[PDB]
């Protein structure tokens, strides 16, 4: 019946979900699945969890919060990333090229997707799971906020020594849930060209130079856990 | 869809870009705060206010440095323009501005 979550054996394992918040992730999955049966949802079934299939609870480092999917076809199950069919969208591109300036054995890959970090341990969680196709946001309210909060809190209390990229005021709005005594938290602007603008008033540094991946390896350095080699992206 | 392809029109005249290129789209939630002009977010009570932002992108508009943009602030529409190959906020439309 556990395998009903879609989740993977360890992770169901770690979240140790009460049966109560079991049946409220089964019935949130059965909405799903209804929509579906009238209207486009992004991404497929069996990618909301395609987090917990590419790697362990045990192997999470680095933990970077995403909003809702992409609303046009180009989500795949992790934050940010993309097919290595479709061309990279711009907060993608400027984490790409953040990365090309920051770290020096990186070099920008031709595609965007970004499951060779899921691999090495790189939670790209969205908070919101799902998404109608065309109508950005129009999952806000269906309730996937509890689960991604719990996953966050999850790794925050039975894991430790992790690396949380808030970027956003979206995904800062869940700093309390994280530790900031058992993890470390790096809290820069969305990566989003459209944040990256001089004569604003942001209260958080700029994406660019903001270095919080090389911060983040030398952090779990650190704490004697293996980096993440952010360069293997193809 | 009606003003995505307004937008699209403007950009690809203004620019001399292919009309026939396809476009695709990245929807990011953000406060008006780190999004918009200073002194237009406090005027215009805007400040500690999510805007629903939608940034496009294709292969020419990679090639041109340009990302054209429609900003909303729920269900009012805030803001219609580019950032240019300088990194810079140009606007088609701002609310409630003449000649932004």
């Amino acid at each position: 019946d556990d395998r009903d979550l879609l989740l993977a054996p360890k992770w169901i394992s770690f979240l140790s979900l009460s049966s109560f918040l079991k049946q409220k992730l089964l019935s949130l999955l059965r909405q799903i699945r209804e929509l579906r049966l009238t209207t486009t949802v992004y991404p497929p079934q069996d990618k909301l969890m395609w987090w917990s299939h590419c790697c362990d609870p045990e192997d999470i480092k680095v933990v970077i919060l995403g909003q809702d999917p992409y609303h046009k076809g180009q989500a795949t199950g992790l934050a940010f990333s993309v097919d290595p069919q479709c061309q990279v969208p711009p907060s993608l591109r400027s984490i790409f090229r953040e990365l090309e300036a920051s770290v020096p054995n990186f070099s920008t890959p031709s595609h965007g997707c970004l499951d060779s970090w899921a691999r090495q341990g790189v939670l790209l969680l969205n908070t919101v799971l799902t998404v109608e196709k065309g109508r950005a946001g129009s999952h806000e309210g269906l309730g996937w906020d509890w689960f991604t909060s719990f996953i966050i809190s999850s790794i925050s209390s039975k894991l430790e020594h992790c690396v949380f990229l808030l970027w956003g005021r979206k995904a800062i709005d869940r700093t309390p849930l994280i530790n900031a005594q058992k993890h470390l938290v790096l809290t820069a602007q969305h990566p989003s060209p459209l944040a990256s603008l001089g004569g604003r008033h942001s209260r958080w540094p700029r994406f660019q130079g903001c270095n919080h991946f090389n911060l983040a390896n030398d952090y779990l350095t650190r704490h004697r856990r293996e980096t993440v080699d952010w360069g293997l992206l193809e | 869809m009606t003003l995505e392809l307004q937008l699209k029109h403007y950009i690809t005249n203004l620019f001399n870009l292919p009309k026939d290129e396809k476009w695709e789209c990245e929807s990011i939630e953000e406060i008006a705060d780190d999004i918009l002009p200073d002194q237009y977010v406090r005027l215009g009570a805007l400040s500690n206010k999510i805007l629903q932002t939608y940034t496009y992108y294709s292969d020419t508009l990679h090639e041109s440095n340009i990302y054209p943009f429609i900003l909303y602030y729920q269900k009012q529409l805030i803001a219609i323009g580019y950032i240019d190959e300088n990194h810079d906020m140009d606007f088609l439309y701002l609310h409630n501005t003449i000649m932004p």
